[PDB]
């Protein structure tokens, strides 16, 4: 039933073997989107991490492999390509404090469409806010009214972080499979990567325990 | 009075647990991709569905009071796939116990090190575990005709030599049958299983992450399920085996036996609840069952 | 900006052309697929995959 | 300037020009012929190995060789007759739009998110595969790669453009750029003088390799357009939309020929592909189920409802004797 | 591209190595010992030694052992590589190495004079059929030269191979087989040679074409 077949079919079972192996190597990692509005500081986070088209950059951190991809050069309607990334376990999206001086609410509007987007309804998001310091001395002479007039509060630091960071969650709108994980962090930290460490860590328990059937 | 419960019992066991586990059987395995978690859910189905086809054999003896209608060769082969399978069914929980509380424990290791081949070549132990502790039933299990009126256990006359010793090597195995069933059938799986599932319920206690009623709900349905399920036939196995002595020089005590067979329709009744609440209560194999048929 | 002249250049040239009628462009393909029909499997099922 | 004035006067002057061709209607035309029935296939080698979505798919020319590409970065060449690999390929990006074979069968294209287009050489006095030559110039991402021969291949890209390169020498030739959209497929004629390619305009261009500039447009949809195919007559193709929908074109007359719709279809078109004898506009939809539909008797009658995910690509084999469609279920599904 | 070959009784023992690899066989003809398939998977061994030539491949190493112990009377050998797959050339690769001391037959005719230029035809003669139910037939020819080596200038009757200049041809119908040379050259003298690959006992033949 095979004369030259029977080279063929090892042929075939080695290189299935070897598609195995790789498989298996790649479902080890773990996958991270990188958005922003291009004023973002995703340069600066990507930086923070030690070590044309679409970059990828490599990291370990604790025996954890991540990968992360960043688009940002691609100046061309999302909803083509963003369905490529479907199976990515969180997403990293930056918005830049210092938005009182842009051409702002589109990153808002950016992170609406990514917060409600088909393909992400039990995708967690991880919002990075960056520029704080910048974003004090601004706000030490600028009125926070120029960019909200509902607001309602004292021209402070933490009042005026807490009522950005309470816009930013109420325009979620699936909270009860999906979570916001808020951190503020600037160009001289360094506990960025151990809060993406504990975000990634809970989101890996939560898809374990749904895969179980216990959640 | 007594004797129509436990046959009721087993005939729900067969028409319903054949049902249930089959079913998995078919979309674990056949059309869902191959994960560890379904292979190990594939592992107690088999074990499930062995068990649910063995079952009626046993029926009709327990029906008959204690003998055979059937042949020796097929009394064997009975005995020993029934006890192959209720020992991998028991050793089977403990590792998906263990399974789930290595993953919420340790998610770091968990995605580093665990594969479906891992998984495959590991899973093979707890098989060989239960084929060498039901090595005695291959060994000493003869049919042996009562000379008075039909063919009803263990005699094992073959190195007899005197009766007095004899009875001393039956009373040794019987014994040893015994403690080792209650020390490793029984203490071992439901430890594991408290200890893990324990742990699991502190750790989404202690790190938030609780929503609603089903984590807690569904933990606390698989532990009480095993203990209420198997603690009563260990228990009188238990007693049996430490009083042999007087239940055979004396037969002092008979509520023990009028007890030894509703038990064990209680215990079998678990087979057809496992697959039930380990598999059937997950989201992606219920839909994926939807769509399948 | 130029790209508007070099629209409306295109849109002049896709002017220039003179189509025909779709009668004879339907006829056309009838009588292709008419004439294609005998070796097309797909319609009337040597096979390479038994 | 007036120049938009000018143009609402030539756009105007252009649907007048349109209206006066339809001398009938495919009702007239078409009022003798035979229903085909209602055709239902089998499958019959399932192809398996890859570990993630499948996106694009190409027979060769050998109607024996069929390369396709998934999100585990592996280019896999089967044996469709005995289901096993011939070569494996691995890809320095992950992400992975289209692939394409060679007429010779010498050679494969692969092409995604990295906006490179890269080609592999099989047949090589050493036993394993290289890379040969890689093509770079485009800034978004390449969704339709086609070879025309050994030496040219045709893109197109995210960056509205589309290019045609010599290989030997690594450098385009052409750049085809009167679209407006974002274009998602290429079709090559069947003599390879002409190629069609839609985009999210939601408007259809052919153009021409010789003077690379465009000759041809159509008006007929309300959104993105995802896949085109040459009618194999040469005269005429497809354009699948994500409007659940598809309409035919006719290049002599330059109007939608025809349409083929339904109610329960809400979800959009993948890929498009025609059959020897240009009967049946197989078509891959969004909702698990590849269609089958005759594009003169307008009635969809085909459901190839296999799969277990969305259909991503189909192609036919050159002598027509078959059709393979793969989908994001990670499997290849050949029917004949 | 590159393949060296490096008292009765007694014994003794580039490119892309890791993808069969075969052994072949004095004033005499010519005809198969042994082999490899790729991966160390499948191993055959000769009908008529086996038991004391052994076979051996290390990959990391690169290099190839063959183990001949007990020799007998029956005792050049060469070293050749088989990529084997669909569409694939086995053999299609020779190298140089002589050590002096119920199946299928594949009988060639001794010689046949011509001259440059004429046209020259060559049959052969199998025992069973070569035609399996998969759809090709199995056979390849190999010219050499005096002092030099067999090339693969033709494999299944039909296909050329790299360096083969297009005047050659093939035929087969059953058991009767051809081969022709349209316009001989100052470099097309030597003798023939043939292999049947269908039942893996690979018999080779006897044709030394003299100008
Ligand atoms: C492993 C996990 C689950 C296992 C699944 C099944 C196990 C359930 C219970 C364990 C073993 C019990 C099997 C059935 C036992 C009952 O029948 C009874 C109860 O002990 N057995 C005997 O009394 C023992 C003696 C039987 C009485 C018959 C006489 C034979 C020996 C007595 C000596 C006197 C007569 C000598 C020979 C008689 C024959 C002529």
């Amino acid at each position: 039933l095979s004369a030259e077949d029977k080279a063929a079919v090892e042929r075939s079972k080695m290189i299935d073997r070897n598609l195995r192996e790789d498989g298996e190597k790649a479902a080890r990692e773990v996958k991270l989107l990188l958005l922003g509005a291009g004023e973002s500081g995703k340069s600066t986070i990507v930086k923070q991490m030690k070590i044309t088209g679409i970059v990828e950059t490599h990291f370990t951190f604790k025996d954890l492999h991540f990968k992360m991809f960043d688009v940002g050069g691609q100046r061309s309607e999302r909803k083509k390509w963003i369905h490529c990334f479907e199976g990515v376990t969180a997403i990293i999206f930056c918005v830049a404090l210092s938005d009182y001086d842009l051409v702002m609410h589109e990153s808002m509007k950016l992170f609406d469409s990514i917060c409600n987007n088909k393909w992400f309804t039990d995708t967690s998001i991880i919002l990075f806010l960056n520029k704080k310091d910048l974003f004090e001395e601004k706000i030490k002479k600028s009125p926070l009214t120029i960019c909200y007039p509902e607001y309602a509060g004292s021209n402070t630091y933490e009042e005026a972080a807490a009522y950005i960071q309470c816009q930013f969650e109420d325009l979620n709108k699936r909270k009860d499979t999906k979570e916001i994980y808020t951190h503020f962090t600037c160009a001289t930290d360094t506990k960025n990567v151990q809060f993406v460490f504990d975000a990634v860590t809970d989101v890996i328990i939560k898809n374990n325990l749904k895969d179980c059937g216990l959640f | 009075v007594l004797r129509i419960l436990p046959l009721v019992v087993l005939g729900v066991t067969f028409v319903l647990g054949v049902l249930g586990n089959g079913l998995v059987i078919w979309v674990a395995g056949f059309r869902m991709t191959r994960t560890v978690t379904t292979i190990c859910y594939l592992n107690l189905a088999l074990a499930d569905f062995s068990f649910t086809a063995t079952l009626p054999f046993l029926i009709v003896s327990m029906a008959m009071g204690e003998k055979w209608p059937f042949g020796w060769f097929l009394c064997k082969l009975i005995h020993i796939v029934v006890d192959i399978n209720l020992f991998g069914s028991v050793f089977l929980i403990g590792f998906i116990a263990l399974d789930r509380c290595i993953c919420v424990l340790h998610p770091v290791w968990a995605q580093n090190h665990r594969t479906v081949s891992l998984a495959m070549k590991v899973i093979v132990g707890p098989w060989i575990l239960a084929l060498v502790l039901t090595l005695p039933v291959f060994l000493f299990l003869t049919t042996v005709t009562i000379p008075n009126g039909d063919t009803y256990t263990f005699n094992f006359a073959s190195w007899g030599g005197t009766p007095e010793e004899r009875l001393k090597v039956a009373i040794t195995m019987l014994t040893a049958r015994g403690i080792i069933r209650f020390v490793i059938g029984f203490s071992l799986p439901m430890s594991i299983v408290a200890i893990c599932y324990g742990l699991i319920a502190a750790k989404i206690h202690k790190k938030g992450m609780i929503k609603s009623s089903r984590p807690l709900r569904v933990l606390t349905a698989v532990v009480a399920s095993f203990f209420i399920c198997w603690f009563p036939f260990q228990l009188v196995a238990l007693l049996g085996t430490v009083w042999l002595k007087e239940m055979l020089f004396y037969g002092k005590y008979k509520i023990i036996d009028i007890l030894v067979n509703p038990t064990s329709s209680l215990a079998f009744f678990n087979s057809c609840l496992n697959p039930m609440l380990y598999v059937f209560v997950g989201q992606d194999f219920r839909e994926r069952l939807i769509h399948s048929l | 900006i130029a790209q508007a002249r070099k629209l409306v250049e295109q849109l002049k040239m896709e002017a220039n052309i003179d189509r025909i009628k779709v009668s004879k462009a339907a006829a056309d393909l009838m009588a292709y697929c008419e004439a294609h029909a005998k070796e097309d499997p797909l319609l009337t099922p040597e096979n390479p995959f038994r | 300037d007036q120049l938009r004035q000018e143009a609402e006067q030539l756009k105007n002057q252009i649907r007048d020009a349109r209206k006066a061709c339809a001398d009938a209607t495919l009702s007239q035309i078409t009022n003798n012929i035979d229903p085909v029935g209602r055709i239902q296939m089998r499958t019959r080698r399932t192809l398996r190995g890859h570990l993630a979505k499948i996106y694009a798919m190409h027979w060769g020319t050998d109607s024996r060789l069929l390369v396709s590409a998934s999100q585990d970065g592996k280019l896999i060449i089967w044996d469709s007759y005995t289901t096993n690999k011939v070569h494996a390929i691995p890809l320095r990006s992950s992400w992975v739009m289209t692939c394409a074979y060679a007429p010779s069968g010498n050679y494969v294209a692969c092409g995604g998110l990295d906006n490179i287009c890269s080609i592999y050489n099989l047949k090589t006095r050493e036993g394993n595969v290289r890379v040969s030559r890689e093509l770079a110039g485009h800034t978004g991402y390449l969704s339709c790669c086609r070879f025309l021969d050994d030496n040219q291949i045709v893109t197109s890209s995210g960056d509205t453009t589309c290019a045609l390169w010599d290989i030997e020498t690594g450098q385009q030739t052409t750049t085809f750029t009167g679209h407006t959209g974002d274009v998602m497929s290429l079709s090559l004629a069947p003599d390879t003088r002409l190629f069609v390619s839609g985009a999210c305009d939601a408007s259809a261009k052919l153009w021409d390799v010789r003077e690379g500039m465009c000759r041809q447009t159509f008006t007929g949809h309300e959104s993105d357009i995802n896949a085109i195919c040459f009618f194999p007559n040469g005269n005429a193709f497809a354009t699948g939309s994500d409007d659940a929908t598809c309409r035919l074109f006719d290049l002599r007359a330059d109007q939608e020929l025809m349409t083929y719709s339904h109610d329960n279809i809400i979800c959009g078109i993948t890929s498009v592909s025609f059959s020897k004898s240009g009967r049946l506009l197989l078509a891959g939809y969004d909702d698990f189920n590849c269609n089958v539909w005759d594009a003169l008797k307008a009635d969809r009658a085909g459901v190839l409802a296999g799969h277990d995910n969305r259909v991503s690509c189909l192609g036919v084999t050159d002598d027509g004797m078959a059709v393979a469609t793969g989908s994001w279920d990670s499997f290849l599904k050949i029917w004949n | 591209v590159q393949l060296v070959e490096s008292q009765p009784g007694g014994s003794r023992k580039g490119f892309a190595f890791s993808s069969g690899m075969h052994w072949v066989r004095p004033e005499k003809g010519l005809e198969w010992v042994a082999y490899i398939s790729s991966g160390s998977g499948t191993i055959y061994y000769a009908d008529t030694v086996k038991g004391r030539f052994t076979i051996s491949r290390d990959d990391p190493k690169n290099t190839l052992f063959l183990q001949m112990t007990s020799l007998r009377s029956e005792d050049m050998y060469y070293c050749v590589r088989s990529i084997y797959y669909y569409g694939s050339s086995p053999f299609d690769f020779w190298g140089q190495t002589t050590l002096t001391v119920a199946d299928i037959v594949m009988t060639q005719t001794s010689s046949v004079p011509v001259t440059p230029g004429e046209s020259v035809s060559i049959s052969c003669r199998s025992s069973k059929s070569l035609l399996h139910s998969n759809g090709n037939t199995y056979l390849y020819w190999f010219l050499q030269r005096p002092g030099q080596s067999p090339q693969l200038l033709i494999y299944r009757m039909s296909n050329l191979a790299s360096g083969v200049p297009d005047r050659f041809s093939g035929s087969g119908s059953g058991t009767a087989f051809t081969l022709t040379i349209s316009r001989l050259e100052a470099e097309d003298v030597g003798v023939y040679y043939c292999m049947q690959h269908l039942e893996y006992p690979l018999t080779f033949g006897a044709t030394k074409l003299e100008l």
